[PDB]
């Protein structure tokens, strides 16, 4: 396997981060979901 | 198969984004929500035309937390004909405002009736102008506000909907359920409250709600998970005791995203249901939960790309759909502004262009004519069949 | 004495949450135009109150009626509540009734420029529409004192230390007459806040200066202190003690945020100085019922 | 001038409501002196809540001053107007004033406009005229010609059939006074059939408002029918799938069995009543149990002890051990009130484990209930069967973290000092007294304080003389200067009911003593606590010490102790 998702936990970190500055603070739906998708620390 | 005739355009960029599209029970009158509060009203000529606007909501600056809610007008309701003049409730992210759109009756009365501003006395400030402001006759609706609710939702508001018996509409936060009465606008009742008391277990989130059309008792809230709950409130009174869930290989890190429903609605008849996953577009009949008893597909080659729809914010994009008045079909939207008409009868789905890049993420459907309505962003189209 | 009855015909008319006509409180606030306010020992200490009239209601009857029970309020009234103008003009209206038994001092919150970027601004044009309503309302902010040093052995305020400020004699060189930028002692000496990390830090907030338990033990030992009192930020449990009884931090308004669960207090001081948190919940207001689990009689 | 005010309504335009009420609500003179050719009303339809509201409110009064029996009629398509608005509040007062104008409406206007105008609204498919049309039949019925009395009904029985439920609702709440007036032959044969079709609606809200029709149609009909004509609805609507059908049964309840007699009551609704208290609905167990006491008060008395014991006194024990706080307060508000029906015996043997297994709940409302309602039980067996239990809730709840139970246990202790009586109360809860007027919260201070000076009022002077007073005036000695003020908000409201004497001889000496307190919120309110009870003083020792010592204040150093000091002196007409 090579890198193609640890992307993904550091955008899930990314993306909850980055609403907070936005219109109407978090938006509990997409900060779920956004949160939800992770990565396995190890295998 | 249903021949749709291209729909002409009549409406048309922030504040102009039509966040909901809704006909009236007997479809005359047209009603699309915004993001900038403006809900632009068209109604059918008499054997559609922009029939009025009003500034449903202003930018409500929360001094608690700070929060700079928008006007983001999520769902546009009718009621039914009480009088001539029309009502809609419009809800924006945080509170519902009833409207009463009425016609100018006092025209000929106005017109009927005037005297001196002294009335009639003599000296009077504006001589001239009572000769000719006595001609006010006009055509114009006249939109006005009759009920405001309170600030109940305490989260971004996603959906309400008018119950069957004309007493109670229900409103739905993504974490809360509240039902409220129409006239009486100062409380409310918390029907259903699925919120952990610790917001760190926190997988369920309520992304949509309605009543059944026949039944005042039924009505349905989807979950995150995708687990439908259809509710009945002659069970109890809280509706936690839910009386199904209805629930279904592919187990991506976005399995938790796919399930999530963004959309659940009732057939006129209230024999089926459609709930709207971001994937699939499941039918239900009420009576069997373990499986459907149609699925629809709404985009194939999007199935495996949910990394880079991550990246970009479209994996968190809300579709909706809508069903034919008679049931035998329904349609929903898909990205690239295409929608989808899956035909139940004989199984033949045609996609339809308005005219990724764009959304079509709200549609309506007309309750008595193959007339549907498409919300796409900054454009509204009205299909014929 | 007539003026004086017609205010105290106001404590009646402000207590039912109506605020007083522009010119009423107008001829109170002219005639209420120091950093060593020496407090006498028996007193009542309060945090922020932030606009909740009910939950002031409350807190008067949890502490107690003005003048029968003396005050002094850390400072931040506006904007945080609903009824804003309608606790500064109570405030306002105990301090120039009664200038010897209720002091108010200067909060974090108050200004005039960062409040018009803010909403207060605005609040003020909802409840009266115009600019000198406001302009009225700031200008008791410059004569507001800016720390409560209640007696030798302890003190108050609504902020905490600062880097230019050790030694009680520079509280007394310190300016309550100064609206001037963000920048200088005037904001760290009203947003300051302590953590059990001994060093300075900084915030995403405006300017405003952290301080430690090193930072303590200066502030205290080369002043003969007994405690540093505050009441900047949120504290749930109402009293928030930092450093070893050498911090501790009020907060006056149960049920801050109204999402939030925090309980208030306040601190009531005795003949023997000493310090007696009191606890108490938010008020039994239903406001809006929207979690009432008896259903609404519509329904019924 | 002031007479041109009935044409200013529309003459100013782009008005201000509160411009255009004060035009519109003048009608004494104008109705006579304008009104009567000058309105032929068209400038009575202005569309607002508050205008139309103020419009029903007036034209309600225009019969008087128009010269109603010839040309009342001409006041219709003006409260039609205000009837077809969506409005319910201004709905209901355009009926009302429609109802009002019928008495006098002759019965030739009666027939020529008045009826044609509820056909005309049944006719009108904007469904708020159908609405409004369901309360005006009840009135017009009783007097007009026999060929319209059967018209109506058909009408009225379209309006029962119509497919807006709105209609249905407002029809069937209107049928039962409708019914009263009805011939009883027609009511048996016309409005049982839309009764039966309106008792089983679809819409629920339709259903659970058919109950009240059945209490008056019960009341009515002959109570030997009932089991027949009207029974078999109210049989399946007890016991509806809807939980707010059963509540509307269980709250209308007392007037069902008052309407339809006991023994149809001991044959069906008691086993219906047992199954509304069973139900898995919490609200429906309250309305039910809230109606307990009532219903078990309405039964014939020789069923009624061995009914309750049989079918809802074993029910009872459920509804006591209920899982829900608010099925557990309501019961409690009312289970003593069977104490009268099954005092002597019963009592011990479930009720008083009852009372006992409610007082011992974790909510406060469930024992703050129970000790609210002490009179139904006190007067049957006495106090001293319960004051051994009623002592531990009652300390528990004066002791809660939350303060306003402490409140609220403290507005009751004279009721309970009445009935606990002078020995119970003065052994065992003057202490408990006393620990509120020390309370760290000052609400609880003053709440005892006042409810205190109730006490004394209850017991009179020389009993507050030998216990109260020695230990109120030692709360001076508190070096915390709040308890010194409560001594004085104390002695304040005691000199009222203690008297001249007691007052300034024993416990006036007090209040001089901290009038010198280095604290001046104890100065002042001394200042304040002599204004206060200076008119009981007498003039001798008013003279001889308040007046010198008032004085003395009125040169302190603090302004707010000369202040009061001298208001003091004002009022006391001392200086
Ligand atoms: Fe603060
Ligand atoms: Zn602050």
């Amino acid at each position: 396997f090579k890198l193609e998702a640890h992307r993904i936990v550091s955008i899930s970190l990314g993306k909850i981060y980055n609403s907070r500055v936005q219109r109407g603070g978090i938006k509990l739906h997409k900060n779920l979901l956004v949160s939800l998708v992770l990565r396995s620390a190890r295998q | 198969d249903i021949q749709w005739c291209f729909s002409q355009v009549k409406g048309a960029a922030e504040a102009d984004i039509i966040s909901t599209v809704e006909f009236n029970h007997s479809g005359e009158l047209l009603a699309t929500g915004d993001k900038g509060g403006r809900v632009v009203i068209f109604q059918q000529e008499q054997e559609y035309n922009v029939y009025s606007t009003f500034q449903s909501h202003e930018p409500e600056f929360d001094y608690l937390k700070s929060l700079e809610i928008e006007e983001k007008i999520n769902k546009i309701r009718w009621l039914p004909q009480k009088n001539a003049a029309q009502f809609l409730l419009s809800t924006n992210d945080k509170t519902i405002k009833l409207w009463k759109i009425s016609e100018r009756d006092k025209r000929p009365e106005g017109y009927n009736l005037k005297e001196e501003d002294g009335r009639y006395r003599d000296p009077t400030t504006v001589t001239t102008l009572r000769v000719p402001v006595f001609r006010p006759m006009d055509l114009m609706v006249e939109a006005s506000p009759r009920r405001i609710f309170a600030n109940a939702h305490t989260y971004h508001i996603n959906s309400i909907s008018i119950n069957s018996d004309y007493e109670t509409y229900l409103s739905a936060d993504d974490l809360r359920i509240n039902l409220w009465h129409l006239e009486i606008t100062d409380r409310s009742f918390n029907i259903v409250d699925i919120k952990p008391a610790n917001m760190e277990e926190l997988t369920e989130v309520i992304t949509a709600a309605e009543f059944h059309p026949n039944s005042c008792n039924t009505f349905v809230y989807s979950s995150s998970k995708g687990t439908i709950r259809l509710c009945d409130m002659r069970a109890s009174a809280l509706c936690d005791r839910h009386s199904k869930l209805f629930e279904e290989s592919n187990r991506s890190f976005f399995s938790e995203i796919i399930s999530s429903i963004s959309d659940v609605k009732f057939s006129h008849s209230g024999r089926y249901m459609m709930t709207r996953d971001y994937l699939s577009v499941k039918i239900w009949d009420l009576n069997m939960e373990n499986r459907p008893v149609e699925t629809y597909q709404v985009h194939e080659y999007l199935r495996s790309k949910l990394c880079s729809l991550y990246e970009n914010d479209c994996i968190f994009d809300k579709f909706e759909c809508c069903w034919n008045g008679s049931d035998s079909v329904v349609m929903t939207g898909s990205y690239n502004n295409f929608f989808r008409m899956f035909d139940r009868n004989t199984k033949r789905d045609i996609t339809l262009e308005a005219s990724f890049n764009k959304k079509i993420l709200h549609t309506a459907w007309h309750p008595k004519e193959n007339i549907i309505a498409v919300a796409t962003t900054n454009n509204l189209y009205i299909f014929q069949d | 004495k007539v003026f004086t009855k017609e205010l105290d015909q106001w404590i009646e008319q402000l207590n039912e949450c109506k605020q007083l006509s522009e010119s009423q409180v107008k001829s109170l606030c002219e005639k209420a135009k120091s950093n060593v306010q020496e407090v006498r020992c028996p007193v009542t200490v309060c945090g922020d109150v932030h606009g909740q009239f009910h939950d002031l209601m409350e807190l008067f009857r949890i502490g107690g009626k003005s003048p029968d029970t003396n005050y002094l309020f850390m400072g931040d009234y506006v904007d945080r509540g609903y009824y804003s103008v309608e606790t500064v003009t109570l405030l306002v209206a105990l301090k120039v009734r009664y200038r010897e038994r209720i002091t108010i001092l200067r909060g974090n919150h108050e200004s005039r420029q960062i409040t018009q970027v803010y909403g207060f601004y605005d609040e003020c044009l909802r409840k009266y529409g115009n600019a000198n309503v406001w302009k009225y309302f700031t200008d008791l902010f410059d004569y507001l004192p800016l720390t409560a040093l209640v007696d030798g052995q302890i003190f108050c305020l609504h902020g905490g230390l600062s880097p230019s400020i050790d030694t009680l004699d520079h509280i007394r060189a310190l300016d309550r007459l100064q609206e001037v930028p963000h920048e200088g002692p005037m904001c760290d000496l009203l947003w300051s806040d302590p953590d059990d990390r001994g060093g300075w830090g900084i915030s995403p907030r405006g300017a405003g200066y952290t301080f430690g338990q090193d930072i303590s033990e200066t502030f205290n030992h080369a002043n003969g202190l007994t405690l540093v009192s505050r009441a900047h930020q949120l504290v749930m449990e109402g009293y928030n003690w930092c450093h070893d009884r050498n911090v501790v931090t009020i907060f006056s308004a149960p049920n801050y945020c109204y999402r939030c669960g925090n309980q208030a207090a306040i601190m009531e001081l005795d003949d023997t100085l000493k310090y007696s948190f009191l606890q108490f919940d938010p008020a039994p207001r239903r406001g809006e019922p929207h979690v009432t689990r008896r259903t609404p009689d519509y329904f019924l | 001038s002031l007479y041109p005010i009935a044409v200013l309504i529309d003459e100013l335009r782009n008005e201000d409501v509160q411009l255009r009420l004060n035009s519109i609500k003048k009608l004494s003179t104008i109705a006579l002196a304008l009104g009567v050719e000058r309105t032929r009303l068209t400038d009575t339809i202005y569309d607002e809540d508050e205008v139309l509201l103020a419009l029903a409110e007036q034209l309600g009064t225009f019969t008087t001053l128009v010269g109603g029996p010839e040309y009342v009629h001409c006041l219709l398509p003006p409260l039609e107007s205000l009837a077809t608005v969506e409005e319910t509040v201004v709905r209901d007062k355009a009926v009302e004033s429609l109802r009002a104008i019928s008495h006098e409406h002759s019965p030739s206007d009666l027939e020529a406009h008045f009826v044609p105008l509820v056909k005309r609204l049944a006719g009108g498919d904007w469904f708020t005229s159908r609405t409004s049309a369901c309360g005006l039949f009840s009135v017009c019925y009783p007097r007009v010609s026999s060929a319209v009395k059967a018209e109506l009904r058909q009408y009225f029985r379209n309006l029962c059939s119509d497919d807006t439920p709105m209609v249905r609702r407002a029809a069937a709440s209107k049928l039962g006074e409708f019914a009263k007036v009805l011939e009883l032959d027609n009511v048996k044969s016309e409005i049982i059939p839309m009764f039966s079709n309106l008792a089983s609606d679809e819409q629920d809200s339709v259903r659970l408002l058919a109950v009240e029709a059945c209490v008056n149609i019960a009341q009515l009909l002959p109570q030997e029918d009932l089991e027949a004509l009207v029974m078999p609805t109210l049989r399946q609507a007890a016991e509806d799938k809807s939980w707010r059908v059963r509540y509307m049964v269980a709250d209308k309840f007392t007037e069902l069995q008052k309407a339809v007699g006991p023994e149809i009551t001991k044959t069906d609704l008691v086993p219906a009543f047992q199954n509304l208290m069973k139900d898995c609905e919490a609200e429906v167990r309250a309305a039910a149990s809230h109606k307990v006491k009532e219903f078990c008060e309405n039964l014939s008395a020789d069923c009624r002890e061995n009914v309750i014991m049989s079918q809802i006194l074993p029910c009872i024990k459920e509804l006591v051990s209920d899982a829900n706080q608010h099925v557990k307060s309501a019961l409690a508000s009312v289970i003593m009130g069977l104490s009268p029906i099954l005092g002597k015996d019963n009592t011990i043997e479930h009720l008083l484990p009852l009372f006992l297994a409610q007082l011992k709940d974790e909510c406060p409302e469930v024992r703050l209930n129970i000790i609210s309602n002490l009179d139904c039980v006190n007067e049957v067996i006495g106090i001293r069967q319960l004051s051994q239990s009623l002592l531990p809730a009652i300390v528990e709840l004066a002791e809660d973290a939350k303060w306003r139970v402490r409140l609220a246990i403290i507005e009751y202790m004279p009721l309970l000092a009445g009935q606990l009586g002078v020995e119970f109360f003065d052994e065992k809860l003057n202490s408990l007294c006393m620990a509120w007027l020390v309370d760290h919260v000052y609400a609880i201070r003053e709440a005892a304080t006042s409810n205190l000076k109730k006490l004394v009022e209850k017991f009179g002077k020389e009993w507050a003389h030998a216990t109260i007073i020695p230990k109120v005036l030692a709360m001076s000695g508190d070096p915390n200067y709040l308890h010194r003020m409560t001594t004085l908000f104390c002695i304040n409201v005691l000199s009222e009911v203690c008297g001249q004497d007691i007052t300034t001889k024993h416990m006036l000496p007090t209040v001089l003593r901290m009038a010198g307190d280095p604290v001046a919120n104890v100065r002042f309110n001394v200042a304040k606590s002599l204004q206060k009870i200076g008119p009981i003083l007498d003039n001798s020792t008013l003279q001889s010490e308040v007046k010198p010592i008032l004085e003395k204040l009125t040169q302190d150093q603090d302004v707010d102790v000369k202040y009061f000091a001298q208001e003091a002196l004002t009022v006391l007409s001392l200086a």
